[PDB]
């Protein structure tokens, strides 16, 4: 459905078609809403 | 016209915001943002928080502070 | 209101059933003469200008006579019920677009091929369950559809609550959600309406519909929102503007075919049909056969119409003095 | 150079 | 987002040394008046004899199919919705229309055709205004048609109307039709101006918010803002008229003041939908189904006139559309969002800009964009948008649906001069007037899109 092609390490917020990494935590935007991963 | 307000309010569910009016009363202060401001088709979003007056002696000091947090969206 | 004829069709309105020639004295008037041999039938009426005569029925050359009543020529308006699909959601998943198409489909034209689009959409959000969703799709459905500026009245909208179940919460573009105040709403009821009418220059038509809907997708999929079955109708169109058409069309057989045409240099025909009471119609139908050769027959009728307040007292005496009179076995509605 | 059009303006317009 | 106040404008009753400009200043921290004459001018116009209200021609389509009122068995009881097969074994029975529209002989098919096919027998019966057709199936078929196919609401359209070959007499007719007519309206403005060369007592000052905080030409102002009524009555005018001809309104001296809709009501009757989030789910499936009927497949050019920041809202929002395209990779190659300019700075130097200005739908549809420069006036539109601007900029506009051979809305005028012009010397009053009217002949070829938050 979705792709996201990029990684983007960053304090900050990515846009909404990047995958936010910071320091040990995975996160991806789903349903509006930024979602960690574990 | 007489005295300056400075505002902290919360629009619901949209964000938060920080606002500078110039009236006689407090509550013209909500009237001149609530007809003035951005949400004009939207007014009964607008939640003033907190209303005080500019007021001068010291005339260095913080009047407004309302951050949005990445846990708070 | 153009209508199709066998040949010849006349209309005599009976606002008052007589017993006798010199008792015809108000406009609307009528009593049915016949002989003692009942072999000719004929409608002695009142006009505004004197007292006129019917055809002449052969009562050995009538063909069918059948009285149709009020409530078979009410029209029965359309409802569409409109709920959230089952196999879907039954809770409106956040984030994705709820846009209802209604899809009409005689807008200005006599035909298909002039169809009408008016939309609703709405963006659910997180905390928004089924009633909350009705709330905002009809009043989204009421602001494009019923504003003050519009042309006809197409469709009204209508919730239901589930509590009550029997009883239309109308929503117009005035109508804002503060006023709508009930918790479980069910349904969302578009029906269509009344459009206007002069008599002779515009006929009652009405302009059907269907709610469509668009898709979302709820898991990843494509799938159409919502269900639009068609429920019962539960309000009827009175018989008066029809019938007050009928008689503009059958006084012109009888009197001038030139309606107000060059307008200061007419014949006004003077109509004794209210438009706004319904009436009891009996068509009787009947023809005549010459003398030698001339077989071929005339097929004529002769229309007459009476108003009934609930149980039908003036058409059903009216059948009782042509069957006391002619001798026929007309059915009593 | 004064097309039909002009004539009428220059007509039509009032000498009032 | 968020404004910072750069001016504020003061009625004057609330309040020489040299120059360094001969020419005034104005500032750009001041809102600037707008004409309408960019977008008033942008339609033609025509000349009419006389102010009499004026109508013309309307011609529809021809294509019909009758709806179904009831269906009943052969002993006159009615069908209902859960009844059994209607018509087994070709038993005969009445099918009840509004109309008398078949005739005898002739096949009519349901909503399903050709395969429940109907064969009438007989003349209309009439039953007040409603026609009994006692009709007998016509496709072999011994089992009948289901009661779910002889309900309220079925459209019934004629098919032929077949004979035997040998010894057989006539069936079938023929059908006709007719066409309607439309009026419009007229309205005439009135002006006046208790005056030389000075001002009068409608003054207001503007001044600006900087750190450290003439002679008026009358003869222009009356003209400009007479210009400006004629203006507002063509395009942003409404109708105070009855459904019984009747006006509801009454000026000074008894008579009724009679007003008809300008552009934007009468435009506004069809193909007007009030959206609060703007969606190319929404448009792209409202410009297709308008064009699916109405417009051929070359013929599908939709220009949208919107104002400034509706544009930026149809940027953003393509752009929206454009980056759910998992299929497609979109390049630098070929849409050039960062290109090679050149600059004193560095050798290969680059830049940075881009903006969707069309988007085009399947099946030919090309929605296309273009800036209007009146949808931004402060004056007018005060509802004010998150995102910026007035909230009527991001109301979008379809003019021009197709072609038409004759213009759709063109501007009424009197022949010659219909603008009046009057002094009266006491006092010395400036009277002015003028009558006008813009007529739209079909208002379904003028789509509109309005946020909800300008409604109701």
């Amino acid at each position: 459905m979705k792709t996201l092609r990029t990684l983007k390490i960053s304090p900050n917020a990515p846009d909404i078609n990047s995958v936010w990494l910071y320091k040990g935590t995975m996160k991806y935007f789903n349903n509006g809403e930024w979602e960690t991963i574990g | 016209a007489m005295q300056l307000w400075v505002m902290e309010y919360e629009v619901t569910g949209i964000g938060k915001g920080c606002a500078m009016c110039k009236a006689i009363n407090p509550q013209q202060a909500e009237m001149l943002l609530k007809s003035n401001g951005i949400y004009n088709g939207s007014s009964y979003l607008y939640k003033v928080t907190r209303i005080e007056q500019v007021i001068v002696p010291p005339c260095n000091g913080l009047m407004a502070e309302q951050v949005v947090t990445y846990k708070d969206v | 209101m153009v209508i199709s004829i066998n040949q010849v069709r006349q209309l005599y309105v009976a606002k008052a059933l007589k017993a006798n020639t010199a008792a015809l004295t108000t406009a609307g008037d009528i009593v049915p003469k016949a002989d003692t041999a009942k072999t000719t039938l004929y409608f002695q009426s009142m006009s505004p200008a004197g007292i006129v005569a019917s055809d002449k029925i052969n009562l050995k050359h009538v063909l069918y006579a059948k009285a149709t009543p009020s409530e078979a020529l009410a029209h029965k308006l359309v409802r569409y019920s409109v709920t959230l699909d089952a196999d879907v959601s039954a809770t409106p998943v956040a984030g994705q677009n709820y846009i209802l198409r209604l899809a009409f489909r005689q807008y200005i034209g006599l035909s298909e091929e002039d169809q009408y689009f008016k939309y609703g959409e709405v963006i659910a959000r997180s905390g928004m369950t089924a009633s909350d969703f009705y709330k905002k799709m009809a009043i989204s459905l009421a602001k494009n559809l019923e504003n003050k500026t519009e042309s006809t009245p197409l469709v009204n909208i209508y919730l239901i609550s589930a509590a009550a179940a029997s009883t239309d919460v109308p929503v117009t573009s005035a109508t804002k959600e503060s006023d709508l105040t009930a918790t479980d709403y069910n349904q969302i009821i578009i029906e269509e309406t009344e459009q206007p009418w002069v008599l002779g220059m515009m006929p009652q038509a009405f302009i059907p519909f269907t709610p469509q809907f668009l898709t979302i997708t709820v898991d990843g999929e494509d799938r159409l929102w919502g269900v639009a079955t068609v429920v019962t109708p539960t309000k009827t169109v009175p018989d008066g503007h029809l019938i007050a058409d009928l008689e503009y069309f059958c006084m012109g057989a009888r009197g001038d075919i030139y309606r107000g045409m060059g307008y200061p240099n007419i014949i006004k025909t003077t109509y004794l049909v209210d438009p706004g009471a319904v009436y009891d119609v009996l068509d009787i139908h009947y023809f005549y056969t010459g003398s030698n050769e001339s077989v071929q027959k005339s097929e004529k009728t002769i229309t007459l119409v009476a108003v009934d307040d609930g149980s039908h007292t003036a058409m059903n005496a009216l059948i009782g003095a042509i069957n006391t009179a002619s001798g026929l076995t007309i059915a009593t509605l | 150079v004064l097309s039909p059009k002009d004539i009428k303006y220059i007509e039509t317009m009032p000498d009032y | 987002a968020g404004k910072l106040g750069k001016f504020q404008m003061l009625g004057f009753q609330h309040w020489a040394p040299q120059k360094a400009t001969n020419l005034m200043v104005q500032l750009l921290a001041f809102y600037r008046g707008k004409s309408l004459d960019t977008f008033l001018n942008s339609f033609p116009t025509r000349e009419f004899e006389d102010d009499n209200e004026y109508y013309w021609d309307v011609i529809g389509s021809s294509r019909r199919n009758i709806p179904l009122v009831e269906a009943r068995d052969e002993n006159g009881v009615v069908v209902a919705a859960n009844a059994a097969n209607v018509g087994v074994g070709t038993s005969p029975f009445y099918l009840v229309f509004p109309e008398d529209w078949f005739a005898d002989g002739e096949v009519i098919v349901g909503n399903l055709n050709q395969v429940y096919p109907f064969r009438i027998l007989g003349d209309a019966r009439m039953e007040g205004t409603n026609a009994v057709y006692k009709v007998e199936l016509m496709g072999g078929n011994t089992q009948g048609v289901p009661a779910e196919r002889l309900q309220q609401g079925e459209r019934f359209s004629i098919e032929f109307a077949p004979v035997e070959k040998e010894l057989s007499r006539k069936v079938g007719d023929v059908r006709f039709t007719s066409p309607v007519s439309m009026r419009n309206e007229w309205t005439t403005i009135r002006i006046q101006h208790k005056v030389g060369n000075k001002l009068n007592k409608k003054l207001a000052m503007g001044i600006p918010m900087v750190r450290n905080l003439w002679m008026h030409y009358v003869d222009w102002e009356v003209e400009l803002q007479f210009d400006e009524y004629k203006n507002n009555a063509m395009a942003w005018g409404t109708s105070n008229r009855n459904l019984n001809g009747e006006y509801m309104n009454f000026g000074k001296s008894g008579n009724a003041i009679k007003t008809g809709a300008g552009i934007f009501e009468q435009t506004e009757v069809a193909n007007t939908m009030y959206y609060n989030t703007f969606s190319l789910k929404l448009l792209e499936d409202a410009l297709y189904e308008l064009s699916a009927s109405k417009l051929a497949m070359d013929d599908r050019l939709f220009v949208i006139k919107t104002g400034e920041r509706g544009a930026i809202q149809f940027h953003k929002e393509v752009l929206k559309t454009v980056s759910g395209w998992t299929t497609f990779v979109l390049d630098n190659n070929s849409t050039r969002v960062v290109e090679k300019v050149q600059s004193r700075l560095h050798s290969n130097a680059l830049s940075a800009g881009f903006q969707f200005v069309e988007y085009k739908a399947p099946n030919g549809v090309r929605v296309r964009l273009d800036v209007d420069p009146f949808y931004d006036d402060p004056v007018r539109n005060k509802i004010l948008h998150p995102m910026g601007g007035v909230a009527f900029s991001y109301r979008y506009d379809i003019w021009y649906i197709g072609t038409m051979d004759q213009p759709n809305i063109f501007k009424c005028k009197i022949k010659g001069d219909n603008e009046y012009r009057g002094y009266q010397w006491g006092s010395a009053v400036i009277h002015r007037m003028a009558t006008l009217g813009v007529c739209v002949l079909d208002p379904t070829r003028t789509m509109s899109l309005i946020p909800a938050i300008l409604q109701g």
